[PDB]
This record gives structure tokens, C-alpha cells and sequence, in this order.
């Protein structure tokens, strides 16, 4: 039952320091070498560095002198610190043992100067409000929110089939997401279809009827 | 730094078939090449270490071979749970480095996308913004070209795309494309077009609307 | 088993030791010679209750577990018995992890006292690798 649990601020501002803790349970820090690996948005992996049993550290030169890896043998944790971050340091960070047999769950740390911002929810409906064919696709555009995530449902969840919710993209420092829902022509506009969007960070929840 | 090059970039396969993935190093690394698997929303999982050594607990269908600068991960009869990303990593020299990865995807019958276009909402226009949205759903293969045209002219600026991972429901792919302009820009033009070119047809699927109507 | 010099060289080359973290093959052949005369079953009992195992005399207090060493850290995550096999796989894997520690091959006193700063390439010369 060896487990690595990562923890640390999920949001850091440019020029600030990113910090992550790897809590090891069911095993001891002094019983292995420990590593930090990061995965960038496009599936690019980078080995950041590792710390051996003796405390010696090896850092990837790509990180200049911004990286620091330390450990606490009494708390059975090792830490990663990366200073002077920029948006390019936004990534999913992982800790693992040097053997690569034990890995942490992975923590997405976002670097941004954006402030919490509630999303605007726009209804997506056919131009002429007229349907053509046996089915009709409607949509919801969730634009300008920060930070992630947002939960999006259709008709409070009573409409769950034929739905496509796409990963958010960054637009002018803020996130934008869209979702499409396809129903039979006999379903809409006969029945009301509403987009429900919740954004916990901003204590907001909006319902948009198409 | 040692550069690891993996190929193909993507590999489509029908479960049951065997496949081989390649990883080439810019310099000799002996047997110090390791293979990792990483599935959506999961951490990397070590499959083979030191080119060909098995990891107790990993399915036997996974095997590795090669040495020097040429390595191969072989999967004898790919299974349903084997689709995802595969990366090679070298530990011969510091810094350790990873290959760009190979995406193992599920092969299914070709399918044309269902394209739908949507105009900016009244609510967004009031805020001084204007996003034109185009959904291209349930298509296969994943390769697809989306082009936007305003008044007949190709438009690349202001376009943002989002792609879903291969659909667990039917193994197809879906995509969302959004052209964002200011309200003033939007109201300046008439025709808005979303043009998708896909293997399923030599002629692109065109969805459009003109503000001079509806 | 007791390896012949060139035989071990070929094996170590196949096990990726030639230029691992900057150390040429000769360094490993030399270290093996002075540590155990190429004997995979070599063992050395220490005063602290720990024992050194294999062709590269790896210690049971820090690197492997023999089930009877006080304060064993088992850094290599392996039974010390794996280090006594005629198959050098485990000894090499562990040697690599040891050398990946901040002190390189200085972890091996014998290498430090008999191979360091010498024409270690002489140890593989003559062999057909």
C-alpha cells in the first residue's frame, strides 16, 4: 500500500514560486530516490530532477537555477519548488520514486495573473431558429471564466444523451468552453432545453434556455 | 541532451492485432531506455525497464527489444485496455529525457462528421462580442481540416479549436471550432462559413449563414 | 559463477554499462575484478551486521535486503540474493542506481583505490566487443 500524494497551490502568478509536496505513505523517504516530472499541455514530458538517498540533487539544466528539490525525513515528504514561473510552467506535475514504480496522482499547476472571473453563458441555436432533418444540435458557449473548472449540465441533468462537452481553451487569459447536445427534431423546440453552468470559484450558477 | 524520437506519431489498431512502437536515440544509450504508458487522466505507468526487462505485474503481451539507438516496444495482440499514450525515456545521461510519444488509438470504420454552425447570441452581441461556433461531431479518422471564411475570404485569426479524446461510446472523435470577433467586426460582414475537409469525401462539408437572412 | 574477464565485459556491455552516466565499460570491469574477481557468489560479512553481495559487492545495510541486516534501507528494492545470481541483471540495475547517487563510482572503495584515475580502458582492450 505504497502511495504518493501531491499537494500545493493549484494557481500561481507569473514571477511567483510554484510549490508542491509529495507525501509518501506505506514507505519511507530515506528508502529511495525521489523524482519530479511535469507534463505540458501537448503531452510533452520533462524530467525535472531527483534527489538521492544521500540528499544529492540533480536538476534539469532547462530549469536554469529556478528549481529546488528538498526532503523531510521526519514527515516523509519531498518537495519541489520552482521560482520565477511564467505561463509556460503551467503543467501537470508528478512525483515518483526514481525506479518509476510509484507515482503521485498528478497536480495541474496553472500559472496566470488572471483574477477569479464568472463565466458568460451564451445559447447556441440554429440561425433561423428552424430545424432541418430528423435531429437538431443545440449548444452552450461558456466564455471568459477563471479559474477552471465549470460544471455544465443540460436540463439539470435530465438531458444526458447526445452531449459533447469540449475541453476549455485559453482565450485572452480566460477560459472558454462549449458543449453540444443533439436531440430528435420532435424534442426541440417542443420541449425546453436549458444549459446549466456552475463555477464554484465565483459562487455562480446560471441557467440558459436555448 | 539526448533526443528520443518516437514513431509513428499515432497508431490505429483493431484489438487482437500485434503492433510495434519505435523509439530512436540521437546517441547510443546502451539498454538504458524505459517504456511508459499513460492513459487519459492517469499518471505514467512503467511497462518495461532497461530496454527489455519486464516489470513484475505488467501483462506479458508487452515486451521490449533493441539496444544502442534503436528500441522497440512490442504489444502482442493489443487489448481493449491498452489504448493511450506510450513514451520512451532514457536514463543513460543526465538530464533524463522522454520521446514525444506515440498515441495508440482504436481503429473503427470511417465516419463523416456531423457539422453544425451557430451565430453569435443576442446576449454576447450586447456585451460587444461575437463568437461564431461550429461543431464537427462523431467523425473518424481523427484527421480533419477546418477552415473559416468570412465573405468568401479565409479567416485564421480569432479561431480557437478544441478536440475531444477518442469517444469511449463509439470510438469516434469530435471537435469544436470558434471564430471570435468584436460585435463591430461581425456586423460588418455578411457570410460566415465553417468548411470541413475529411477523408470521407473529396468535397468539403460546408455549413454557413448570411446575416442578410434570418 | 566466475566470469572470465572478456565474458563479463561483453555481458556488461549488453547490460548498458558502457558509458552509463559518463563511466566507460573498463571502469566496471576493473571494479568487478577487484571487488570479487568476477565472482557472482562473492560475499563479505561486515562488523555492523551487514553483508556485501555479488560481483560488485553491494551492501545489505543500504542497497538490498537479506532479511537480517539492522536498519536496512533496501534502496535497490531487491533481495540481496538477486545479487548472487549467475545472471548479472540485478547487480547491474543496482550498480546503476548506486552510481546515480551524488558520488559516482566512489561508492566502491576498491574502484577508488585501484581503478580511479587509471587507464581502465585496458580492462576491455583485447576483448572483442
Amino acid at each position: 500500500e505504497v502511495q504518493l500524494q501531491e499537494s500545493g497551490p493549484s494557481l500561481v502568478k507569473p514571477s511567483q514560486t510554484l510549490s508542491l509536496t509529495c507525501s509518501v505513505t506505506g514507505d519511507s523517504i530515506i528508502r529511495d530516490y525521489w523524482s519530479w516530472i511535469r507534463k505540458f499541455p501537448g503531452n510533452k514530458l520533462e524530467y525535472m530532477g531527483y534527489i538521492s538517498f544521500s540528499g544529492n540533487t540533480f536538476y534539469h539544466p532547462s530549469l536554469k537555477s529556478r528549481i529546488s528539490i528538498t526532503r523531510d525525513t521526519s514527515k516523509n515528504q519531498h518537495y519541489l519548488q520552482l521560482s520565477s514561473v511564467t505561463t509556460e510552467d503551467t503543467a501537470t506535475y508528478y512525483c515518483a520514486n526514481w525506479d518509476g514504480t510509484y507515482w503521485g496522482e498528478g497536480t495541474l499547476v496553472t500559472v496566470s495573473a488572471a483574477k477569479t472571473t464568472a463565466p458568460s453563458v451564451y445559447p447556441l441555436a440554429p440561425v433561423c431558429g428552424d430545424t432541418t432533418g430528423s435531429s437538431v444540435t443545440l449548444g452552450c458557449l461558456v466564455k471568459g471564466y477563471f479559474p477552471e473548472p465549470v460544471t455544465l449540465t443540460w436540463n439539470s441533468g435530465s438531458l444526458s444523451s447526445g452531449v459533447h462537452t469540449f475541453p476549455a481553451v485559453l482565450q485572452s487569459d480566460l477560459y472558454t468552453l462549449s458543449s453540444s447536445v443533439t436531440v430528435t427534431s420532435s424534442t426541440w423546440p417542443s420541449q425546453s432545453i436549458t444549459c446549466n453552468v456552475a463555477h464554484p470559484a465565483s459562487s455562480t450558477a446560471v441557467d440558459k434556455k436555448i | 541532451d539526448i533526443v528520443l524520437t518516437q514513431s509513428p506519431a499515432t497508431l490505429s489498431v483493431t484489438p487482437g492485432d500485434s503492433v510495434s512502437l519505435s523509439c530512436r536515440a540521437s546517441q547510443s544509450i546502451s539498454n538504458n531506455l524505459h517504456w511508459y504508458q499513460q492513459k487519459s487522466h492517469e499518471s505514467p505507468r512503467l511497462l518495461i525497464k532497461y530496454a527489455s526487462q519486464s516489470i513484475s505485474g505488467i501483462p506479458s503481451r508487452f515486451s521490449g527489444s533493441g539496444s544502442g539507438t534503436d528500441f522497440t516496444l512490442s504489444i502482442n495482440s493489443v487489448e481493449t485496455e491498452d489504448f493511450g499514450m506510450y513514451f520512451c525515456q532514457q536514463s543513460n545521461s543526465w538530464p533524463y529525457t522522454f520521446g514525444g510519444g506515440t498515441k495508440l488509438e482504436i481503429k473503427r470504420a470511417d465516419a463523416a462528421p456531423t457539422v453544425s454552425i451557430f451565430p453569435p447570441s443576442s446576449e454576447q452581441l450586447t456585451s460587444g462580442g461575437a463568437s461564431v461556433v461550429c461543431f464537427l461531431n462523431n467523425f473518424y479518422p481523427k484527421d480533419i481540416n477546418v477552415k473559416w471564411k468570412i465573405d468568401g475570404s479565409e479567416r485564421q485569426n480569432g479561431v480557437l479549436n478544441s478536440w475531444t479524446d477518442q469517444d469511449s461510446k463509439d470510438s469516434t472523435y469530435s471537435m469544436s471550432s470558434t471564430l471570435t470577433l468584436t460585435k463591430d467586426e461581425y456586423e460588418r460582414h455578411n457570410s460566415y462559413t465553417c468548411e470541413a475537409t475529411h477523408k470521407t469525401s473529396t468535397s468539403p462539408i460546408v455549413k454557413s449563414f448570411n446575416r442578410n437572412e434570418c | 559463477k566466475v566470469f572470465g574477464r572478456c565474458e563479463l565485459a561483453a555481458a556488461m556491455k549488453r547490460h548498458g554499462l558502457d558509458n552509463y552516466r559518463g563511466y566507460s565499460l573498463g571502469n566496471w570491469v576493473c571494479a568487478a575484478k577487484f571487488e570479487s574477481n568476477f565472482n557472482t557468489q562473492a560475499t563479505n560479512r561486515n562488523t555492523d551486521g551487514s553483508t556485501d553481495y555479488g560481483i560488485l559487492q553491494i551492501n545489505s545495510a543500504w542497497w538490498c535486503n537479506d532479511g537480517r541486516t539492522p536498519g536496512s534501507r533496501n534502496l535497490c528494492n531487491i533481495p540481496c540474493s538477486a545479487l548472487l545470481s549467475s545472471d548479472i541483471t540485478a547487480s547491474v540495475n543496482c550498480a546503476k542506481k548506486i552510481v546515480s547517487d551524488g558520488n559516482g563510482m566512489n561508492a566502491w572503495v576498491a574502484w577508488r583505490n585501484r581503478c580511479k584515475g587509471t587507464d581502465v580502458q585496458a580492462w576491455i582492450r583485447g576483448c572483442r566487443l
